[PDB]
């Protein structure tokens, strides 16, 4: 019904390849401290004194990556629901 | 004066140019030729 | 010679070399399983997309060609335009390089770039395992990235063609055409290999030569080649590259001189020879053949230079994905405490879509078609003559 | 000053830019179309 | 670096390549030397399935006739010539209404002469050829007089470029249309070859020859048929052609002839003309000199086709076409009476 | 035409102007104001050999564009009523393109050889970077042009043996020594490109 | 040392490096889109498929900007003559390579548009032809790349 | 030559062509004339028409 | 130090941006509105439903006016020559891509509203081939973003 | 010390000797293939004779080789303007000579084609003709060579 | 004291000696080629009367080769620049002149030898004009002569 | 730019009246501004002289 299937389909594998990644990209970031190498972004004009700082604002950083992936996840449920509608 | 020279002929020779073109273009102009001008006598 | 059996596999190597990415891989091995597993409801079923059958029709080809791809995506150490550190980096060390004279710099570091020099004493070594994920930050990547695909695709390339030419040797001795060995395969094979074999094993001795502290006129191999060809020897400005290089290089160019000769007068004359045994346009003869070798000695130099489109494509696809990287998620990464997963979702929305539509089903459709032509021209033409009939069963609809 | 040292460099490669934006010009402004349409 | 060279195919390469292609549908000789062996028309349409002409007669025509033939041969020529003309460009298309015109103006001469046979009115439309109807070809049966003709034509249809000068009359009756056919003749003419000279190129000199022989050719049928009219000598003198080489001629000797022995001496100083009147012996058991004047255009027809940038080629394409439908029809209906005199009169095209 | 008009009005004001201005200089006794050594002298090298290694593919980049439309619509047309001629006449595109692949290795090639210095007056610069700087010019000009007319010629003889294959299959399999014979004035610039820069020693 | 005309040549090798591209992109999509409408009355179904000639001369859009970025990353108040002159050396290669790669895709573009029309088999030949009209944008964005570093 | 007058008159719906079977589009015309031999000529027009 | 005659160039740029712009937004605005009459007359239900060329056009004179406007709201009488050469860089890119886009979106309009006369599913056609000319547009104004900022 | 632009006028020499040669053999071979191949049709028995006006103006690039390698050997560092001058002249005379040589052989070969297609006694008369628009080409050579090694 | 650069003149007059002059003799056979394609179609038996063009063609060639030889042979280091402008002086008069005699020679042989194939008496007239158009070139070389010795 | 504009519009209308006396009216309107195209210039030209 409404939200026709043949989109749905394509909407479902893109939220679970958008919760897939977003998910392994915040743990990269956190389970390597955000290394220059796989984490360039950031916001921090001002590091001179220590690395704690920049520590800190890295899992500030990492952290929207799990809000991302629970808010794909809720489309993927409600693409799924809108398949269920035959 | 060396660079007004340059500034100025470049600036004068575009400006002639386009205007030339313009009239050019707007001279050959074709109204066309339909019931009014086609037909005679 | 049917050519399948080994075109089969060597067909998406090439494509993964001209497509050497891990997530484009993963998602066309995934497409591949999809339509793989759905065989039988999707080919009792009518559709109207008349594309998407002429893509069914290469299921095994997606699916090795997304394998291979996962594969070169694994040993460049490309993994979405990053590089994946495994098991440890071996380049910079600054507790070890505050002995060399290198502290206080970056407080002028805000404005300098203070290159890292290569053995101050425990520096260099080699990655167990592809590229040192350091090279994927460094300003300067492009360089030694450029160096090693030009190398990797010139090697590619002349392994390729002597493929070609010693399967061709069977297709004429299984045929009973003595002649054609003799006066056929052998010159061609010996000027491939005194023209270009050099090539390869001279890359290979500087690779496996020089080491970091010779870095002062060290030897450039492609200058060598030009004075290859021109025959030039200056007293100075190039040292040698190794002892005793003038006999060998002149006897290589006096042998590849040599080899052109023997495919033009010698067969036509023995073919003249066998029709005045037998009591033939001789012109007409000479004419072809004449024909035959100028082809092949230019084509020498033609396919050796046309190989170089995968170093071309493969740096192409790495600052394409580099490019995506760099100006579509780098802007979704910010500060703000609370709007970050919100605008990332749409950020990588759109990721999703245009890396979709650009790299996965275009650039390997170009990936796909230029390894296809290298098959027909460059590989084929050496041992395949291309011509006959094909079979027109008496089966109705 | 005759011209000068350095609009001499950047006239030449402004010019040798203008031969080429001429070269499109005459391409794009002489593009062609069809008249009435197959049935 | 000249115009054929290096933008010729920007515009032309695929209609140049389609009639390039179409060309070799043309039948061929031993297409002749098969096809003049039917026994009737059936084996004919057969045979035409054989080859390039085949798949146009699926109809249910059982009581198969000639005209059956003639009609779908003319239909398919009309076909072709629309695909060709609606892809193309600006010149090319000029070219093409060019060429067409010379159609036009037989349609308009036609329904001329149809006015005076009064009798019949709605007939003439399936005589008429399709290929040369435009918009106002069937209005031309309401003119009684040429200057209405003139009001008629001046409307939407360009041919009165050729006429709104050239004809002063209000008497329209059945000599002038002669006189009027002959006067939009000379006029189309000058005028193809004013604008294929001004194209410049290759296309000049492709189409350069076969315009002067075209109006050389007019000149010696008008002189030699102009005998036993009302019309005076200067009035001969006034209807000739001035593009052929024959300009001086044109009121030198030809407009001083009385006999066709005068005619002789007058093609007597040029080659081209000298072979093709001996050779037309005009005997009762030899061609007549029309039949020369027909191959002579095939042949020359046929030369013009052989150039890469003949941005012309489709006049030589649609001339050679309408010869094979003569040929095919004038040996089907040969065939359709069961008579073999004159079967191996064909003129034998490619 | 208007453009060809506009062309020759511009071209004859210019040698008009170049002429009359030439001749009340040289009678006016100030052929101490015309010192070309200062033309010549001022310009830096790296202008000339930027330049030159910009046109080495830009032109060759054109020739192939040419050779390609030239080729491609005769081929893709003339296949209508026959496809068997889509895959037998594939030559002239890969030449087509051949040429550029040399465009592009002699670009890389002349690319080397850029060190820079520090010099900023004629007297320091010296003689060396002058002549490198211009023989780097006159390389990446020939190879350009040259690539340029054989992608022309390259072109055109394969829209003809295209076009006329169509019609006899026994055509085209001779027709293309023409085609083969294209290709020698591109090696042949590609070969003087390369021998004008064999001594440049900048640095 | 370097005087004030400096970036002069380094910005109009931005400039032009992808104002070329985009004229050379605009004419393909042009001569494209008329084809498309000569082919589209006889055959509808071959519309969605006829689309690859277009999305071909998009492409050369894009390679433009891979260097009209790249370039404007780089340059700098104090930078010498020589890297302007390198800029500018790499803006002029790509943007010509670029409009050289429009015009021939879109001119065979409408030639195979066409061709379809009346044979569906010539589809395929006629992506054949357009990989190459692709390659012509590719190498003149490769070395305008390395005459970014050197 | 403008001595008669006309107004014409417009359908939206398509009319079938009875021979072939497709749809083709048709007007309404009348005209006030002053003469019959007009009336003839513009018969011949409308037959041609 | 800095020269008096500097800001010329960036002035320039404060003209060149509008300059070619409108000229794109007078190649298409006009050619397509001719179409949208050639079939007034016969199916005039579709005069409304092929407008979209003339719209995109705006649009372009659209992305030229923002850079205009920008650039001479960051106007100087003092300005150093680099910042100059920036500025009319960005005007210039700005104007010829708009340009070409206008052509582009002009002719191709002019075709397809000729083409939708003839068969209704041209229509889903041009919607994608008229895209593809205005994406070029937009390419050509993150150019400009990037040389006013770096 | 000799003035440091005098190896300017050898470089422009050396380029421009190969580049007219390269225009001139361009023209001869494309018009002697199309020739060939307008003719072939006919009389596909004639293909290999009307090689011969091709090959010959393959020739007429070879002279341009035996001039641009003997500047290029011959140019150094300091030489001084005598030998500049000298080389500039005989490139420039060189390469004209073989521009005019190609075209004519071009027009001779397209014409002597269709002559020996319609009319074998014409062949051996227009291979005469061949002949004299190739010795215009070597008259060059020899100024060359009486300006080079001069 | 003489200057050096004067040099340079007189080197450029050689050039024109067999540049100019080179060009006027192409036409002087290239028309006269197609010419035959007209005339031996139908009357090949006077194709051995008609090389007379080819052959005023070759001496237009051979006056130019002489006059360069010549110039080129006198040229020394240490000359006085009017010696040199002398030199180039008499370079331009000969090739302007055998420029126009090629043309007038080129253009008569064409009319010519298209009318004999229907006057068989023309070739005393082709030949009484031919004497008057070939004149031309002598008279250039006489004065050049006389100037260079001077 | 203004005589151009006279130049055009006149023939036009001279054209244009032989059919219809209806079209003497309109025509002449368009010619009020062909005529303005230069009235406009004059004004600004007296400026310059002004000062």
């Amino acid at each position: 019904l409404c939200c026709g299937p043949k989109l749905a389909a394509c909407g479902i594998v893109l939220s679970a390849w958008g919760v897939i990644m977003l998910i392994m990209l915040g743990i990269f970031f956190n389970v390597h401290s955000a290394v220059l190498i796989e984490d360039v972004p950031f916001t921090e004009k001002d590091f001179e004194n220590g690395p704690q700082n920049i520590y800190n604002l890295y899992e500030q950083v990492s952290y929207n990556c799990f809000i991302a992936a629970g808010l794909y996840l809720l489309l993927g449920g409600f693409s799924f629901c809108q398949v269920r509608l035959n | 004066y060396s660079v007004v020279f340059n500034l100025v002929l470049w600036i004068m020779i575009g400006l002639a140019l386009a205007v030339i073109i313009t009239s050019y273009n707007i001279w050959n102009m074709d109204p066309g030729y339909d019931s009014i001008i086609y037909r005679m006598t | 010679i049917n050519p399948a059996p080994y075109t089969v596999i060597t067909f998406p190597f090439l494509f993964a070399v001209m497509f050497g990415d891990f997530g484009h891989g993963i998602l066309m091995t995934l497409f591949a399983v999809w339509m793989v597993l759905r065989e039988s409801r999707i080919l009792s079923q009518k559709h109207e997309n008349e594309m998407f059958s002429m893509v069914f029709s290469g299921r095994y080809i997606i699916l090795l060609m997304g394998l291979f791809s996962i594969y070169t995506g694994l040993i460049y150490n490309d993994c979405f335009s990053k590089s994946l550190n495994i098991f440890g980096s071996s380049w910079s060390v600054r507790p070890m390089f505050t002995q060399g004279n290198w502290t206080e710099e970056t407080l002028l570091g805000s404005s300098v770039l203070q290159l890292n020099p290569a053995i101050p004493g425990v520096f260099g070594g080699p990655y167990p395992f592809g590229i040192d994920p350091i090279w994927n930050i460094a300003t300067n990547k492009l360089t030694f990235l450029n160096s090693f695909k030009m190398k990797m695709s010139v090697i590619l390339g002349i392994i390729h063609m002597l493929f070609g030419v010693s399967l061709s040797l069977f297709n004429h001795i299984y045929f009973k055409k003595p002649l054609n060995i003799y006066f056929g395969f052998i010159p061609e094979i010996i000027f491939m290999s005194s023209l270009f074999g050099y090539l390869v094993i001279l890359i290979f001795y500087k690779w496996t030569a020089y080491d970091a502290h010779s870095s002062r006129n060290a030897p450039s191999l492609l200058i060598h080649f030009i004075n290859m060809f021109l025959f030039s020897y200056p007293e100075s400005g190039n040292a040698m590259l190794y002892s005793g290089q003038k006999g060998i290089q002149c006897f290589l160019i006096v042998v590849a001189m040599l080899c052109v000769p023997w495919m033009l007068l010698f067969k036509p004359l023995i073919l003249r020879h066998q029709y005045l045994r037998k009591k033939f346009d001789f012109g007409d003869t000479m004419v072809h053949q004449a024909i035959h070798t100028i082809e092949y000695c230019l084509g020498c130099i033609s396919n050796t230079a046309s190989y170089l489109r995968l170093w071309a494509l493969s740096l192409a696809h790495a600052q394409l994905s580099e490019v995506l990287w760099t100006m579509v998620i780098h802007i979704g990464l910010h500060v703000r405490s609370l709007a970050g997963g919100l605008g990332l979702f749409f950020i990588f929305a759109a990721f999703a879509t245009l890396t979709v539509a650009i790299l996965l089903i275009m650039e390997g459709l170009s990936a796909f078609l230029h390894a296809l032509r290298l098959h027909w021209v460059e590989f084929q033409n050496k041992f395949y003559t291309g011509t006959g009939f094909k079979f027109l069963p008496f089966s109705f609809e | 000053g005759f011209f000068s040292p350095g609009i001499w460099m950047g006239l030449l490669t402004t010019l040798f830019m203008l031969f080429i934006f001429t070269y499109g010009l005459h391409m794009i402004l002489s593009l062609k179309t069809m008249d009435r349409f197959d049935d | 670096s000249f115009f054929p060279e290096l933008y010729f195919n920007v515009d032309n390469g695929y209609l140049e390549g389609l009639v390039r292609g179409l060309k070799a549908g043309v039948l061929s000789q031993a297409d002749y030397l098969n096809l003049v062996q039917c026994e009737t028309l059936e084996d004919l349409k057969l045979h035409l399935q054989s080859t390039d002409y085949g798949n146009f007669l699926a109809n249910e025509a059982s009581p198969l006739t000639v005209s059956v033939i003639d009609d779908k041969l003319k239909e398919k020529m009309v076909v072709e010539f629309r695909h060709m003309r609606n892809h193309a460009y600006e010149p090319l298309a000029s070219f093409l209404d060019f060429i067409t015109y010379s159609y036009m103006i037989d349609n308009v001469i036609l329904l001329i002469t149809g006015t005076l046979h009064q009798r019949s009115i709605a007939e003439l439309v399936p005589k008429c050829h399709p290929l040369g109807s435009f918009e106002q070809m069937e209005a031309v049966n309401i003119a009684q007089t040429p200057a209405e003709l003139y009001n008629a034509i001046l409307v939407d249809t360009p041919l009165a470029a050729f006429f709104q000068d050239c004809i002063s009359e209000q008497d329209l009756d059945e000599m002038n249309i002669e006189i009027i056919r002959n006067t939009l003749y000379k006029a189309y003419l000058e005028s193809f070859y004013k604008f294929c000279t001004l194209l410049g190129g290759t296309t000049a000199d492709a189409m350069c020859p076969i315009l002067e022989f075209e109006a050389d050719r007019r000149a010696f049928i008008i002189t030699i048929n102009s005998f036993g009219t009302e019309l005076s000598k200067e009035d001969r003198a006034k209807l000739f052609p001035h593009c052929g080489r024959l300009y001086p001629e044109g009121l030198a000797q030809l407009a001083r002839a009385d006999d066709y022995e005068q005619v002789k001496n007058v093609a007597d100083y040029y080659p081209e003309y000298k072979l093709l009147f001996e050779g037309a012996g005009s005997n009762p058991g030899d061609k007549t000199l029309e039949d020369r004047f027909f191959e002579h255009e095939v042949k020359l027809n046929k030369l013009a086709f052989l150039n890469q940038f003949h941005f012309g080629v489709f006049y030589a394409f649609v001339k050679l076409k309408e010869q094979e439908c003569r040929n095919i029809v004038w040996i089907a209906e040969c065939i359709a009476q069961r008579h073999r005199a004159k079967i191996d009169n064909y003129i034998p095209i490619f | 035409t208007g453009l060809e008009l506009l062309y020759l009005g511009i071209f004859v004001a210019f040698w008009a102007c170049m002429v009359v201005v030439g001749i009340c200089y040289t009678i006016f006794d100030l052929g101490f104001r015309f010192d070309v050594a200062w033309f010549l002298t001022e310009t830096s090298p790296f202008m000339w050999s930027n330049l030159g290694i910009g046109l080495a593919i830009s032109l060759s980049v054109v020739g192939a564009a040419w050779g390609i439309y030239i080729t491609g619509s005769s081929i893709i047309g003339g296949g209508v009523k026959a496809p068997r001629i889509k895959t037998k006449n594939l030559v002239s595109i890969i030449f087509c393109e051949a040429v550029a692949i040399y465009g592009i290795i002699m670009a890389i090639v002349i690319s080397n050889m850029a060190e820079p210095f520090s010099a900023t007056e004629p007297k320091a610069i010296g003689h060396r970077n002058y002549h490198a700087g211009y023989s780097m010019f006159g390389a990446g000009l020939t190879v350009g042009l040259s690539n340029l007319f054989c992608g022309v010629c390259v072109g055109i003889v394969g829209s003809g043996a295209a076009l006329a294959d169509a019609q006899n299959p026994s055509l085209f399999v001779k027709i293309l020594i023409v085609e083969i014979f294209g290709s020698a004035i591109g090696l042949f610039g590609v070969i003087v490109a390369i021998l004008q820069t064999s001594r440049v020693k900048m640095g | 040392n370097n005087p004030e005309y400096s970036s002069f040549f380094g910005v109009m090798g931005a400039s032009s490096a992808m104002v070329f591209s985009a004229m050379g992109a605009a004419y393909g999509t042009a001569k494209s889109g008329t084809g498309i409408a000569a082919m589209s009355v006889m055959r509808p179904e071959l519309i969605m498929k006829s689309i690859i000639p277009v999305v071909m001369a998009g492409i050369i859009a894009i390679y433009g900007l891979v260097v009209a970025v790249l370039i404007a990353n780089s340059l700098t108040d104090g930078i010498t003559l020589y890297r302007s002159f390198l800029q500018l050396g790499a803006g002029l290669s790509v943007g010509l390579s670029g409009l050289a790669a429009g015009f021939a895709i879109g001119i065979v573009g409408d030639a195979g548009v066409r061709g379809t029309a009346q044979q569906p088999r010539l589809f395929v030949g006629m992506i054949l032809i357009l990989i190459f009209a692709e390659v012509l944008g590719l190498y003149g964005l490769i070395v305008a790349l390395i005459l970014s570093t050197k | 030559r403008g001595n008669v007058f006309l107004r014409q008159a417009e359908i939206e719906n398509p009319l079938e062509d009875p021979v072939t079977g497709d749809y083709v589009h048709k007007s309404v015309f009348i005209i006030f004339f002053q003469g019959d031999q007009l009336k003839n000529r513009v018969k011949k027009i409308c037959e041609g028409f």
